[PDB]
């Protein structure tokens, strides 16, 4: 079995995003579920900014490569206008 | 740049019991006329431990589609129990409105909902079976959850 | 008492924040995901910068939604469900 | 007189108490960053706090602060900044018997911004008025939040609401294609379509020859040197995402003054468009007023007070750290600051009061 740095985000940055998020208590057994969600985020962004710039038949991943593979991801809002 | 832009959904039937069907008063905004038409889904999820319980309540087709603001109905039959947890059925759950041009989805609204028995002795001392006829549905309309993706229309 | 922690209060809000989670840890995490898909390529500092932005940012719009799927729960504590139907809310990822 | 200027845009019978607070114009760090084998511009800045508070009327002593906000003003020899730093309300305007039911806080606003530029307007100089509109909670009266008669707008609407409180600033020039006024706002994750719906409803009655606002950035106005590396096109305001990752940026630097994830302004804002802070779920603007014409202080009312920077400092961080959760705590705490303020400018009292003419 080999280690996995997703574990490596400590809980006191977890706290502080969900402080920042307006959250005001939390359970103490929530960071592998976020560590899960935060994993799955990123993954998703690096399959997609990876794909492109494979594509783009280049050997270094820029930030625009990053941009295009996040606006694949949607705009979240709330209401509509 | 999108053709095809919600507006607004106001929830017409709320607080409604759960068994009542959803009715959706949607105002949407199109630049130009279209091809394809629009499918409207509307995903209830039973339980949020898995995207399995996910129930495609129903689906409608809108075409052709107008020039301007339009403003149509949207209903769609209430969920099955025979595919939702005896346990997670009652109390905060949620719903997604998904319009998809040509299959191509292109706007996901997302809603929250909570189901609460009519009288406070039924919270207090729930029964261990259902009571489907007791048991009214309360979303919010106030902040609807949408995210807008961008797809190629004709 | 399974560990429940109070968040400390936000007195007053800015407009400009720097990222919170540290940077090395999401830099060889941002590695290890690159190694998992299989690819010989690597991340800009620029790039990962971005990824950590965007990270952070989802991160928060989920636990706002999470927060307010915990307060109509009747609950000031977020929870696990909270967190996995504000996923849902937002249309999974 | 700044008491004057705003009697005259507040309904009739309104009674509101006043506080101005400012420094006098100290040497300070180049808004803009410099080019390459050249010195930063010479920049004076200059501090400026308005406190807008009513009286619950059980006497008179009875006091507690409405609204608060703070501006920055900048000057350099080609351009004359005002930037609004922060801008928040307690929400207990709503113990004001017979309250008017207008849109208040954006006429002081509207006054204040207006008084500022008329004031700060050199002859024959650019001048500029930048803001960051991001809608939060609280930013100057902690526990403010706690007040269910607080109106806290969310994006779209606090967006809306600056636009409406530029607009007639913006209005009151000629259009540009006889001093001129041009506005720009640009809102992160909108096109040039949904930004358009940003705008006041008198944006859409302008000419199509020489419209007043765009979505854009004023870059051959406020450089005059576009050949410049994009790190020197970009203000450096205290406490702001562009300044944030203007620096993030910088760290790239070892080509003189390019940057290499960033090439260009376009390329600037496209990834200033997925930033931590223009993209968690809220929309956010960003907005800026061009205008471009072809005891030494303007404000005489004694709601006007010059501190030094370490006394203008010491006064503003007393009052954004109090508590405004009650009415007692928010009575309590402008008691407390306004005795503060009394103090650092040695003077029995400091603030003055304000009764509007205008009933149109
Ligand atoms: C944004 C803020 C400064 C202005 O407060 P305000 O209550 O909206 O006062 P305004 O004069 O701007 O009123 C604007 C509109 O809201 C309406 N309104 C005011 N108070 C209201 C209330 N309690 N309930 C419902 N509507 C209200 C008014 O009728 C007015 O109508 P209009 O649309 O025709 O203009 C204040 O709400 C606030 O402090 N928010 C939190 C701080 C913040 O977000 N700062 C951001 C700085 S970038």
């Amino acid at each position: 079995i080999l280690r996995d740095n997703i574990q490596g985000i400590t809980k006191p940055a977890i706290r502080r995003l969900a402080r920042r998020g307006g959250v005001k208590r939390i359970s103490g057994l929530i960071y592998e579920e976020v560590r899960a969600v935060l994993k799955s985020f990123l993954e998703s962004v690096i399959r997609d900014s990876v794909t492109y710039t494979e594509h783009a038949k280049r050997k270094t991943v820029t930030s625009l490569d990053v941009v295009y593979a996040l606006k694949r991801q949607g705009r979240t809002l709330y209401g509509f206008g | 740049m999108s053709v095809v832009s919600l507006l607004g959904v106001k929830i017409v039937n709320n607080p409604a019991p759960f068994l009542a069907p959803y009715q959706f008063e949607i105002t949407f905004e199109c630049l130009e006329q279209l091809q394809k038409d629009l499918e409207w889904k509307l995903t209830y999820v039973g339980s949020a431990t898995s995207s399995e319980y996910d129930q495609e309540l129903d689906s409608l087709l809108v075409g052709p589609i107008p020039v301007g603001v339009n403003k149509f109905l949207f209903e769609a039959d209430a969920p099955d129990l025979k595919r939702i947890p005896t346990s997670e059925i009652l109390g905060v759950t949620v719903i997604l409105l998904t319009c998809s041009y040509d299959g191509r989805e292109f706007v996901r609204v997302g809603y929250y909902v909570n189901n609460e028995y009519d009288s406070e002795e039924l919270t207090q001392d729930p029964p261990a079976k259902p009571i489907i006829e007791r048991i009214r549905r309360n979303i919010l309309a106030e902040k609807p959850r949408v995210t807008r993706f961008a797809i190629k229309w004709d | 008492k399974p560990g429940t922690v109070a968040l400390r209060e936000i007195r007053r809000f800015q407009k400009s924040t720097e990222l919170l989670i540290r940077k090395l840890p999401f830099q060889r995490l941002v590695r290890e995901i690159a190694q998992d898909f299989k690819t010989d390529l690597r991340f800009q500092s620029s790039a990962i910068g971005a990824l950590q932005e965007s990270v952070e940012a989802y991160l928060v719009s989920l636990f706002e939604d999470t927060n307010l799927a915990a307060i109509h729960a009747k609950r000031v504590t977020i929870q696990k469900k909270d967190i996995k139907l504000a996923r849902r809310l937002r249309g999974e990822r | 007189d700044l008491g004057d200027s705003l009697a005259k845009v507040l309904p009739t019978g309104v009674k509101v108490t006043i506080r101005h607070i400012s420094s006098a114009p100290s040497p300070c760090v180049a808004l803009f960053a410099a080019p390459p084998g050249e010195e930063p511009e010479s920049t004076f800045c200059e501090n400026h706090f308005l406190a807008v508070s009513i009286s619950p009327n059980e006497n008179e002593e009875s006091e507690v602060i409405i609204f608060g906000i703070e501006v920055l003003v900048y000057g350099t020899a080609h351009l004359t900044t005002i930037f609004v730093s922060k801008a928040d309300s307690t929400g207990y305007l709503h113990l004001l018997k017979n309250a008017p039911k207008v849109s208040l806080l954006r006429l002081i606003s509207n006054a204040f911004l207006s008084f500022l530029v008329q004031t700060h307007q050199r002859p024959g100089v650019r001048l500029m008025v930048s803001l960051f509109a991001r809608a939060q909670n609280q930013y100057l009266f902690p526990g403010s939040i706690e007040n269910p008669e607080k109106h806290v707008l969310d994006d779209r609407g606090l967006i809306k609401w600056w636009c409406r409180v530029i607009d007639p600033i913006l209005r009151e020039y000629e259009p540009e294609t006889k001093s001129s006024a041009t506005a720009f706002l640009i809102v992160p994750g909108c096109d040039k379509f949904e930004t358009r719906g940003f705008f006041p409803i008198t944006a859409r009655s302008d000419g199509k020859d020489r419209p007043r606002w765009l979505n854009s950035y004023p870059l051959h106005q406020l450089c005059d040197n576009p050949n410049a590396p994009p790190r020197c096109l970009v203000p450096r305001f205290p406490d702001d995402p562009k300044t944030r990752f203007l620096i993030d940026l910088d760290d790239e630097l070892p080509n003189s003054g390019h940057w290499r994830s960033v090439k260009s302004l376009a390329q600037f804002w496209e990834m200033m468009s997925f930033r931590q802070e223009c993209s968690a779920g809220r929309l956010v603007g960003f907005l800026w007023l061009v205008i471009n014409p072809p005891f030494f202080w303007p404000d005489t009312g004694r709601g006007h007070a010059v501190l030094s920077e370490e006394d203008y400092k010491a006064a503003i961080n007393f009052l954004i750290d109090q508590d405004f959760n009650t009415k007692h705590k928010a009575i309590a705490s402008t008691k407390a600051w306004a005795e503060k303020v009394a103090s650092l400018a040695d003077q029995l009292w400091v603030g003055q009061r304000v009764e509007g003419r205008n009933a149109t």
